């Protein structure tokens, strides 16, 4: 199977292209690294026929994507450890259903389906907001993992030349929910910083339609004192609410009407602003992304080359649009990364 | 060149009441002046490298400074004099400390640093006219992002000018302006996100990037300086002096704390003689004074704190301020040679000239009679065989083993120090 795949339907030269950045053969495809996972690593390709024969020969299940180095990695035994120095890599970013799981009741465990895939769609949307609106990236292209999760890849060229400082500044600056952890209050600094402001103000109007409707995860009472209670602030609301305890929906205007209950007097208006700023953060732990950190921090990092076959489940790791879902997906979109490749060498021309 | 050239190019130069330091100095100036302001400059890096050590906040920085601009480096001054004095310590530093690394790097800190304090004092007219003299954005344009802008400086504005009011941000943040710069230069704030970040730029926090490329431009001039110095090796009279100035190189307690039960509970018999008497009579002698002076300095009371509570023991202003608080600052060393005092050990306090009437000084061990040593000890809940013990022990002469038993009766065992008698009763306690 797989050696069909690569025989007849992985798309070779559209990827020698898009990592190329040049019409003609050049450093940016001889120099840079490719990893195989049967773990041989340091790959290089002088070509595209020379790509296509040397993975159709070793038949990877997988294969990764590298950096750009000074020197070939394929001649990396006749070169000292210290000679092999990174020069650029596209700017990547790695988004899963992992770290959603405990506000997801549709699917159980490493199943994935349209319903929960809004939480990762949201999570692009942000992530394509911060980038085009704050970073000025116009070249960034989405694609599926293969189960669950999505990967960009920002081919920019100021992206690509980024340092491992610049690349973990990034990720900060984007990683607003450091703390993944559910029992905990987020404590959000205030006031909200323009893109955190953004953020929350687009995830907004689908929270309500996901989380209390759709999903509904705190209806179970057990749940909801796990996740939902340890978002407020004040103990005696938390008390108060766990005594008296519904889907999510009622539980969520429950917490409005014992906090009116509870808090009375002058001070009602830190109380019921507190209590706001709680339901944005837990919001955003609710619907914000979650990256990768790990992916993102260093230039020599490897990630899954597109268009890869999902050992467990046979999806092609197509990118993603706006319309795509995990059932989407075919088993073992050209024409669509076709139109990001033309675009990227005209953006890479033009930059010239 | 002539004096009128000369003060043409210098008015040209000091625009700004700072500058940047870009174009070597032109003129002639004597050795005397020159090693003279190059020890002054090395002086006041060398007290910032010391305050930098001892992890102290900003505000007690330039408030221990300040007086040493006042004298070595006056600033804010219309002087050119003063002007070229700056100037010329800031290069001759520059050709010392050039030839290592390890120099190069403390010079640019402290020097980075300094900037920063300097551009502290000057005040927003002046820092606006300094940072005129990078590109900043128009009124339309901050305008148009008004509110993304001011919701990104609120905090910073809060935390830093002190500006707790809502509408003193807004006045400020109206007349603030911006510059347009990439993140790539201002990433260091862009991950604690401080700056307003839009399509690849941001929108300055304006002191860390002018201290980054004051630190950048500092050590290529350093690198450069380095490179240029065998030419300048061919002279006789520099060659020492640089060598010279080379190796020259190398709260829980406050005024109202230690009034309090908890902390004096951990006093020895001496310190709470001089307390108690500094409380009846509302002021101490020199010995008495020193003493407990350099004790609350050893157990950690700062300069400001110590000079707080030693005015309110003191129960006129115009007196004090002319003849105790300089004192008072010197025991601390800010002045002066500034000696950071040793706190008194128990051989030093002994070694002091006897305490008389109205003195308090000393130890009372030593200088009480057996009568005053017992009833006090009576006070202290101790039992008779106890009061006889440190009797004996005082009778010995040994003073040190006495205060070290009523230690160990009233809470390495030998105590020969009031702070260190402290220091063990409060770990006593944690
Ligand atoms: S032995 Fe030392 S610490 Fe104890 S009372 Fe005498 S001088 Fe003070």
């Amino acid at each position: 199977d797989m050696e069909y795949y690569y025989k007849s339907l992985y798309p070779f030269k559209h990827i020698f292209n898009w990592l190329n950045h040049s019409p003609k053969p050049s450093r940016d495809m001889i120099n840079r690294e490719f990893a195989m996972a049967f773990y041989k690593r340091y790959n290089s390709f002088n070509s595209v026929q020379d790509f296509k024969a040397q993975i159709e020969k070793a038949n990877p299940d997988r294969f990764e994507i590298g950096a750009i180095y000074n020197k070939p990695p394929r001649e990396r035994d006749t070169l000292l450890k210290s000679e092999l120095k990174a020069l650029e890599k596209e700017l990547v970013f790695d988004i899963d259903m992992d770290d959603y799981d405990a506000f997801r009741t549709c699917c159980s465990g490493a199943q994935v389906c349209s319903k929960c895939w809004k939480f990762i769609s949201l999570a692009m949307k942000i992530t394509n907001t911060a980038l085009r609106e704050d970073f000025g990236y116009k070249d960034f292209i989405w694609v599926f993992s293969g189960r669950r999760g999505a990967h960009c890849w920002v081919s920019d060229k100021r992206a690509r030349a980024l340092t491992d400082v610049q690349r973990r500044n990034v990720l900060d600056y984007v990683n607003v929910i450091r703390d993944r952890n559910t029992d905990k209050r987020l404590a959000l600094k205030r006031p909200y910083h323009p893109h955190l402001a953004r953020s929350l103000e687009q995830l907004k109007p689908f929270f309500v339609s996901i989380m209390l409707e759709e999903q509904n995860p705190w209806e179970d009472d057990q749940h909801a004192i796990q996740t939902l209670l340890p978002a407020l602030y004040d103990k005696q609301l938390i008390d108060s609410l766990k005594k008296y305890w519904r889907s999510s929906k009622e539980k969520w205007n429950d917490i409005d009407q014992i906090a009116t209950s509870l808090f009375k007097g002058p001070k009602q208006d830190s109380h019921i602003i507190k209590l706001r700023e709680c339901k944005e953060d837990l919001v955003l732990m609710t619907l914000y992304p979650k990256l990768d950190v790990e992916v993102t921090k260093q230039t020599i990092h490897l990630l899954k080359a597109p268009f890869c076959i999902h050992p467990a489940t046979g999806n092609v790791c197509v990118p993603i649009d706006e319309s795509f879902a995990p059932e989407k997906a075919p088993k073992l979109f050209i024409n669509q990364f076709q139109a990001y490749v033309s675009s990227l060498l005209k953006n890479e021309l033009g930059s010239v | 060149s002539s004096s009128e050239e000369e003060k043409k190019l210098y008015a040209r130069l000091y625009e700004s009441k700072l500058s940047f330091y870009d174009l070597p100095p032109q003129g002639e100036i004597t050795l005397e002046q020159f090693e003279i302001w190059a020890i002054d400059r090395l002086k006041i890096l060398l007290e910032i490298e010391s305050c930098l050590s001892r992890n102290k906040s900003i505000k007690e920085i330039e408030t221990i400074i300040k007086p040493q601009f006042q004298k070595l480096l006056p600033f804010n001054t219309e002087s050119l004099e003063d002007r070229k004095k700056d100037y010329y310590s800031h290069f001759i530093l520059r050709l010392c400390f050039c030839r290592s690394k390890e120099l190069r790097e403390k010079f640019v800190r402290a020097e980075t640093f300094l900037f920063k304090i300097r551009f502290n004092m000057l005040t927003s007219t002046d820092q606006t006219k300094f940072v005129q003299s990078l590109q900043f954005i128009s009124n339309e344009e901050k305008a148009e992002l008004s509110h993304q802008l001011y919701q990104t400086v609120s905090a910073s504005l809060q935390f830093q000018l002190n500006l707790n009011e809502e509408h003193q941000r807004k006045q400020y943040f109206q007349q603030e302006k911006f510059i347009k710069l990439p993140f790539e230069n201002v990433i260091e704030l862009v991950g604690n996100r401080l700056v307003f970040l839009k399509d690849g730029y941001a929108y300055l926090q304006q002191l860390n990037l002018l201290s980054n490329e004051f630190a950048s431009k500092l050590n290529q001039e350093l690198i450069k300086t380095y490179q240029y110095l065998p030419r300048l090796n061919e002279d006789d009279r520099l060659l020492p002096i640089l060598n010279h100035l080379s190796s020259g190189y190398t709260d829980e307690i406050n005024a109202q704390s230690v009034w309090s039960e908890e902390i004096s509970s951990n006093y020895p018999l001496c310190i709470k003689n001089l307390m108690e008497g500094l409380k009846k009579n509302h002021h101490l002698r020199y010995y008495g004074r020193q003493q407990l002076s350099l004790f609350l300095k050893g157990i950690g009371l700062s300069a400001d704190e110590a000079l707080k509570f030693w005015s309110e023991a003191f129960t006129t202003m115009e007196k004090f301020n002319k003849e105790y608080r300089y004192s008072f600052r010197h025991n601390y060393g800010l002045e002066g040679n500034r000696i950071n005092y040793k706190p008194w050990d128990c051989h030093t306090i002994l070694s002091k000239p006897r305490p008389g009437r109205g003195d308090y000084h000393g130890c009372p061990f030593r200088d009480w009679s057996h009568e005053r040593l017992s009833a006090e000890l009576r006070s202290m809940k101790l039992t008779q065989a106890q009061i006889i013990s440190v009797l004996d022990s005082c009778q010995k002469g040994e003073y040190t083993i006495a205060c070290t038993k009523v230690f160990e009766m009233t809470h390495q065992t030998h105590i020969a120090h009031p702070n260190l008698y402290f220091e063990r009763s409060r770990q006593l306690q944690k």
